[PDB]
């Protein structure tokens, strides 16, 4: 239920530093 | 991992290590999908033209690792295997198709800051999602070039590319199991996976859910990074009724 949000990231909503890359490529 | 970058700390934290126990090394990578399974590609455990077919007490799993070689004491986790589970169609004959394998752990591992499972798609995340241009993400500790070794887990991000590219790009067989995914030659950028990443996840964050699910598995390409060449990757979808299966039996 708790699958692919991290822990250091999405679950403190923190982004790394590239993740903007693939969201910019969905359209 | 050709052309990428150092991973930041807990960037990945479904990635795991396939750990040869004599001699100690790196064998491939792979994904945790929950607390008991871990999803790599079957080539990392059997590939006969290469004399490669490793049984469970062979290999180790290293979980929450970030320096490749270094153990990580208080921060990674080494578990044994239960069971290798290889799809009873893997093409290790000719073309890799089906290039899939799950590994059921003896103990589940206890998630952590740097340990915890990514999402596996359903039809329509990945209907969404696996279009040509779009990006994922891939990771491992796997050759820095073609012809060394990096320190630190390694990250790239490879746009999806268009079937027909995918296919004339090479003489190998594509199926409908399999995805490309690199740089044109016309574009600026470059990367792709390499030896020793193979098994690692090619990930995509939803844009819906925010959620990072795995789309594909490091399976092969000739060479690592070469002009016009790309990236292949197993499809993780079109095999999820297998995995399903699996994990249903003998979860
Ligand atoms: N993205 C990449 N560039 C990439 C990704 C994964 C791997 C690991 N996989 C593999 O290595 C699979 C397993 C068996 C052979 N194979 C290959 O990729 C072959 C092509 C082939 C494909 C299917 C059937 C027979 C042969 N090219 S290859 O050039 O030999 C792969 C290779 C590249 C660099 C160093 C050593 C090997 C290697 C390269
Ligand atoms: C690989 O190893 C297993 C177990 O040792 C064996 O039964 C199998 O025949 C071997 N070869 C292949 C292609 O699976
Ligand atoms: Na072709
Ligand atoms: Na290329």
């Amino acid at each position: 239920a708790d699958c692919g949000l991290r822990p250091l990231f999405e679950k403190k909503s923190l982004e790394d530093k590239t993740e903007r890359e693939l969201l910019e490529s969905y359209i | 991992i050709v052309e990428g970058s150092d991973a930041e700390i807990g960037m990945s934290p479904w990635q795991v290590m396939l750990f040869r126990k004599s001699p100690q090394e790196l064998l491939c990578g792979a994904s945790l999908i929950s607390d008991r399974w871990v999803l790599t590609a079957a080539h990392c455990l059997l590939y006969p033209p290469w004399d490669k077919n490793f049984t469970e007490n062979d290999l180790l799993v290293r979980i929450g690792k970030h320096s490749r070689t270094r153990y990580e004491r208080n921060i990674e986790k080494i578990s044994m295997l239960e069971k290798i589970y290889i799809h009873p169609r893997y093409n290790w004959r000719e073309n890799l198709d089906r290039d899939i394998a799950l590994m059921k752990l003896k103990k589940p591992v206890a998630f952590s800051d740097y340990i915890h499972p990514v999402c596996l798609p359903d039809r329509e995340t990945a209907a969404s999602l696996l279009q040509a241009g779009y990006k994922g993400r891939v990771t491992g500790w796997g050759n820095l070039k073609e012809t060394g070794q990096p320190s630190v887990l390694q990250v790239v991000n490879l746009p999806i590319v268009e079937r027909p590219v995918c296919k004339d790009s090479t003489r190998i067989r594509i199926t409908d199991n399999m995805f490309c995914a690199g740089y044109k030659p016309d574009e600026g950028k470059r990367g792709d996976a390499c030896e020793g990443d193979s098994g690692g996840p090619f990930v995509m964050k939803s844009p819906f859910n925010n959620r990072w699910y795995q789309m594909g598995i490091v399976s092969w390409g000739e060479g690592c990074d070469r002009d016009g060449k790309y990236g292949f990757y197993t499809h993780v979808f079109r095999l999820k009724k297998w995995i399903q299966k699996v994990i249903d039996q003998f979860g």
